[PDB]
């Protein structure tokens, strides 16, 4: 039930003179372990500053630690309980996080949160598999979907909520709506390949992430779902590679020595771990507790950069 | 496995 960011104590941001700024181009420069340390030096620095939040938030889920992605957003909220794309984030992450009455407020608060669409407020507004603030939701999305069709954000918005009720297939429309709607959100596009893997079209899924990866090539979440998307089909050691270059990357070899990267890193590991069982490659398993990408480089032909 | 948004 943490509140207090956990923040990384190797951070060389922290004696940057422009740490923000850093964090704006290592974002630019696809790099989200930097970045994310450079937003984190920022927070450390300037405690009420909206955008530094944020932006820790929304790197650490593209980064895959969506619990510290929570942590981060809900400081971004804390300071601005307006901030929208704060509410976006959050329901990404929570629908991830399996929390789905923080995911159905996010949705809430998002729509709610935009001038655009507050008037839906005042609004005088079972079977499905979600409870009963899901009709709600539903309701206030479609009435502001009526209004004005062509928002992505609407469609991406019904994509989360068809995710937290397991209709997958209705998801895929939403989210494929969003993309064509707004073609170059490597978010948008990840997000509906994680819709397609989660009903059972892993080949798709993998087109879609193909489309993130070309977007943003340092996408760590994107390289963890393409090792899941593999795993479901039973391509174990193409699992494993992907998984091994997602590790990588996540650590960019800043070198993390903080709880936080201990924990968020873990699943990860787990993931890469099953996958060595299901390859029956239990000589493996050792490295993978200890965490050494050491013997994944070599077995896997990615000693030149992950 | 669950993918991720
Ligand atoms: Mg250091």
């Amino acid at each position: 039930m943490e509140t207090n960011y956990p923040f990384e104590p190797n951070n060389p941001y922290m004696y940057h003179d422009k740490p923000m700024e850093e964090g704006i181009a290592m974002l630019q420069l696809a790099n989200m372990a930097e970045a994310a340390l450079a937003f984190e030096a920022v927070c450390q620095k300037e405690p009420e500053n909206v955008e530094a939040w944020r932006r820790l938030g929304t790197t650490q889920a593209e980064n895959e630690k969506d619990c510290l992605a929570i942590i981060a957003l809900n400081h971004a909220r804390m300071l601005d309980p307006k901030d929208i794309a704060v509410h976006a984030a959050l329901a990404v992450s929570h629908t991830n996080e399996h929390n789905v009455g923080a995911a159905l407020q996010s949705l809430r608060s998002w729509l709610l949160s935009q001038p655009q669409y507050e008037h839906l407020g005042l609004v005088d507004l079972y079977f499905f598999a979600a409870p009963s603030e899901y009709r709600d939701c539903c309701t206030l999305l479609y009435a502001a979907v009526e209004m004005n069709p062509n928002d992505p954000q609407l469609h991406a918005s019904l994509g989360v909520l068809h995710n937290l009720s397991h209709r997958f297939d209705e998801a895929a429309k939403n989210f494929r709506r969003a993309v064509e709607l707004r073609p170059d959100d490597a978010h948008t596009w990840n997000k509906l390949g994680a819709t397609l893997a989660n009903g059972n079209r892993p080949q798709e899924a993998l087109e879609a992430y193909n489309r993130a990866l070309d977007i943003n090539p340092g996408y760590v979440r994107v390289m963890y779902n393409m090792a899941v998307s593999y795993s479901n089909m039973a391509q174990y050691p193409l699992a494993a590679k992907h998984i091994t270059r997602a590790i990588a990357l996540q650590a960019g070899g800043t070198n993390p020595q903080g709880e936080g990267s201990r924990i968020a890193t873990r699943g990860l590991w787990d993931l890469l771990r099953m996958t060595l069982n299901l390859m029956d490659r239990s000589d493996l398993v050792e490295a993978s507790w200890q965490q050494d990408l050491t013997p994944f480089l070599k077995e896997f032909g990615l000693e030149d950069m992950a | 496995y669950q993918s991720k948004l």
